[PDB]
């Protein structure tokens, strides 16, 4: 593998010659195999843009330029009311959730605990499953509570 | 120094070039010697041409008592995060370059926002495994039963200390407060493993830069420690692969790579950026740049990567490109102004909460209420 | 330091330990008054017959122990007042229209608080048997639709 | 048992595990930290054992010989707790202040701590509560007597809210100090009813007024939570930050800090069911409560039926540089407000203590404590309230907790007022509720409504009122 050694030395010498820039040797299977880049990133594009468009001090040299040289971009950066709420619910243990789901003296607690447990179950529930749970709960409530909520 | 070719040496090439660039910088400024214990870098790749665009060192964060409300302090100075911030400044410079030289930039006018030119990709390299899930705990036991789930939950950095602590504690259920944090409550900052997950989900460009450009994703993440590719992949991609963000965003399947080559707690940190071209050293305890004059005094300057500097750069970009922006707007509202990114971030945090990964530890609102002018 | 001023200072420090919670500043000597200068707005020297010795610890307990005959009228009148709405006995049992809306409503960015409150409200008014039979149905629906949430 | 029952009593009542209790009490008894001597015992067939021996007070506290370090060290901690409860003594503080300067507020600082440590002598369970502590003093002609004394930095949990008013909602030190002052004022109203010369009150034009010269001074060992704390940053800020750093803030049940609201954010009233379902209860920050105190008086709505408004003459905070921003937060935010008639915006004197910046103590191990003491001169005895549920937890004869309301709760205040009304032959309606009784004070209600409306219209924010069912309970 004569030319494989050549490509390997060229890549090794490149760390001292131009540190921070890598130029792999393509279009030669033996030299290309010296540093085989993974197939997940192996996209080759015939674009005219090259690495040489990048140079140190890019931002500083652009800022110190005439304002007439800059064209228009997207428009109307309008503000938006930041969400004021902190984490709104209080979390409770899943074991505690199950505990209030099974207790049946809840009428003494005026049924607050059961509703809180249902809410906490639903809070950690995905949107589709939460919608299905809400629909099922409403359906079974309407079935068993006419003239109370159902009209 | 030297390593064997013919293997998957692309990521080893990244490691060697990152170290070579760092040592080239150390020649120009010898004060940064010894900072490379924890180093990270971002590369720009087009076809077979590679170029380093950001570089940073550091493994500590802002102290709780040194927080500010005007956004002049760096909150997280870990090497991975400051590499992303340097990449942000580079992307700002590239947006301005497109605004004046469209052929010479990396961006191209897309359907509704700037997009990368075809073939252009960004690659992240890290010296060691990111803190949090991606880094193996030397304590406890391998993940089993409930602890198997805890191997994938979110982790928080803790100020005035090292390592990442698990969520779900009684103290972490409460929201962070500015006065509370400054008077002694531990400030919770998300671990780098979860921040890389956010980077893979919503992109690396952030909220402010999302006004002009489409989301930009890392194409690969390389870490210089082996026999941990699967653990890193789980931390940054797998535990959110099922998430379905809004239309402009997607969960990027980054290519995890291991380099062939397999201690110190120095206070300062450094960052380098191609857009600026010059190195900057910040004190990680307070997240500010410290200089000296007449061989004395403690002249202190905000870092180029701080929120205030990013907002000022953004406003300068808008001024040069004649982009209309509201005059009384603040940093908090500017980030919320990008409708798509804000919705995607809200959806992602909600999804993380629902699938029981943990609560994302957002900073107090006072961190970002400062106005920009 | 003057001897009188030092004596006054030592008296104050000793009084800290001897009778905690009781401070007795000294004014008969302007030098002694310089030891602990009161703010000029707070000085307010007034001639009075009342003394701090009229305060006794536990005075409320002893005062309630006296019979009501020794207490004289204060000369006042007490009348209740416009509390808004009656929002009838708690805006808890809220009007049936609200629970009908909350159960029907779909956008629950409210974090499910209103929906659970409506569920509780409709649960309370149902009889013991009806409420009893509903709760097993709700628990079963939760267990069958989202086993990962509750059965984990 | 090999361990005295007093060790278990101290462990249970102090709220600290034996290991932490030993660590705390060893440090309070001597100048060192417990260190375990890992001795080993070898059997003829070969074995490894640990004893974790600790030495204290010159007594051998060698623990049980066991297999591992954990059980041996916890047994040694139990025996060391036996030792610390033996040799009855505890830490005390001598006065270390300076004189001839502005030391009046420092006089208030020492006498607050000195009074607290006197109470610890009769009730040893309140030791360590003084990390966050506030007190109220009554001054007349250079004579000062402490009136109310309280600790605590935590509030009521949303799970434990009740509609009958038996739970203390905000157990912060200054709030409980104000409530103790309320109890003292009730006692003084009763004293005026029975002995007019001996009371601090005299018959005014329309209500009882303080006798001339009588003043009330608030001392807090730390800056009140809210914008009085958020302004620690000496940098003045730019333009809009001045208005931003003056808006109203609210508390969380346990958060050591406060959360800023918004411009019509949180305009929706809090609901009882919402808090029960998991919504975090919002309580106005202590800075805003002190602003309210200096606008409307400290006497509250109920006492306004008997007495004219009473204001703090001075507020002292144990911080070396607090004069500017404490004054801003406490007075200046509402300095342009014009209350209806009996009330006025009190230009409270702001004082600074010396010797010690106390926030070093207020930030260490003060986050751990979940109970708060309160003491007032009218009652003459201390009371410990668990802040999580805001009620008093005593111990039964056969064990387990029995829980009783604190004397500072809404129900007890209403009962005290009704008892006074009965004794002084004051006519009150039978079926009134707690809310209706407070609404009965026409002038106070009007002033409070105007103050809240003015705070809204001036962009200061929304006052986070509690759900109405917090106060619908009938007293009689
Ligand atoms: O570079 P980072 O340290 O990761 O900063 C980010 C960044 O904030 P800035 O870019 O403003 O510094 C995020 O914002 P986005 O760009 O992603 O929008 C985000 O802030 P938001 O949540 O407000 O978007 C987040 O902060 P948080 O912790 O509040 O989530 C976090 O900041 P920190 O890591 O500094 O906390
Ligand atoms: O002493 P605090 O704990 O700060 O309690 C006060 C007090 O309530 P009490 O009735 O318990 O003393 C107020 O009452 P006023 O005496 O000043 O009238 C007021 O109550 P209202 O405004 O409702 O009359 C307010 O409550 P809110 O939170 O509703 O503003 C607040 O109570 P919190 O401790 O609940 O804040
Ligand atoms: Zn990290
Ligand atoms: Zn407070």
């Amino acid at each position: 593998d004569e030319t494989a050694r050549k490509a390997a030395t060229q890549l090794l010498d490149q760390i001292q010659d131009t540190p921070g820039r890598i130029s792999l040797n393509f279009e030669t299977p033996e030299a290309a195999s010296v540093c085989p880049i993974p197939t997940s990133l192996n996209q080759i594009v015939n674009t005219k843009w090259t690495v040489n468009q990048l140079q140190e001090g890019q931002l500083t040299m652009l800022l110190a330029q005439d304002a007439n040289k800059f064209k228009s971009l997207g428009v109307k950066n309008i503000k938006k009311g930041s969400v004021e709420t902190q984490i709104l619910p209080r979390q409770m243990d899943v074991k505690e959730i199950v505990e209030k789901l099974k207790k049946q003296d809840n009428d003494s607690d005026q049924f607050v605990g059961y509703a809180a447990a249902v809410a906490n179950v639903l809070r950690r529930c995905d949107a589709e499953t939460a919608q299905k749970i809400t629909q099922a709960i409403t359906a079974t409530i309407e079935k068993e509570a006419p003239s109370i909520v159902n009209c | 120094a030297v390593k064997f070719e013919e293997k998957t040496t692309f990521f080893e090439m990244l490691r060697e070039h990152t170290y070579a660039k760092f040592y080239e910088l150390c020649k120009n400024n010898a004060l940064i010697y010894g900072f490379e214990k924890v180093i990270a870098s971002v590369f720009l790749k087009i076809n077979g041409n590679l170029q380093i665009i950001a570089l940073s060192t550091g493994n500590k964060g802002l102290r709780g008592d040194k927080i500010v409300n005007d956004g002049t302090a760096l909150i997280d100075c870990h090497a991975e995060i400051l590499a992303r911030r340097g990449l942000l400044r580079f992307l700002y410079s590239e947006v301005l370059k497109f605004s004046t030289e469209p052929p010479n930039s990396i961006f191209t006018k897309g359907k509704n926002a700037l997009v990368l030119k075809p073939g252009i990709s960004f690659h992240l390299f890290i010296n060691t495994a990111p803190c949090g899930v991606a880094r193996i705990d030397k304590k406890l036991k391998p993940g089993t039963s409930d602890d198997l789930q805890n191997s994938s939950r979110l982790r928080f950095k803790i100020d005035k200390g090292m390592g990442t602590v698990l969520g779900g504690a009684s103290e972490f259920e409460a929201p962070q407060t500015f006065d509370g944090i400054m008077m002694g409550e531990r400030m919770r900052t998300m671990s780098c493993s979860d921040k890389l997950l956010r980077a893979n989900v919503l992109g690396v460009q952030g909220a402010i830069l999302s006004h002009f450009i489409d989301p930009i994703y890392y194409s690969s993440i390389a870490v210089a420690e082996l026999n941990n590719a699967d653990r890193l992949r789980k931390a940054v991609y797998s535990r959110a692969a099922t998430f379905k963000p809004p239309a402009p965003f997607h969960v990027q399947d980054v290519e995890i790579g291991e380099c062939q080559v397999e201690a110190r707690s120095t206070i300062s940190s450094m960052n380098w950026n191609l857009a600026d071209g010059n190195t900057e050293v910040v004190r990680t305890s307070d997240g500010m740049v410290h200089d000296k004059d007449m061989s004395g005094a403690d002249i202190t300057t905000p870092s180029r990567l701080c929120k205030k500097n990013m907002a000022e750069l953004m406003i300068t970009i808008c001024t040069l490109t004649k982009t209309s922006v509201d005059y009384p707007i603040s940093y908090e509202e500017l980030k919320a102004g990008s409708q798509e990114y804000a919705a995607a971030k809200k959806s992602f945090i909600t999804w993380l909460r629902q699938k029981d990964l943990g609560i994302w530890q957002r900073k107090p609102r006072e961190f970002q209420m400062f106005t920009i002018n």
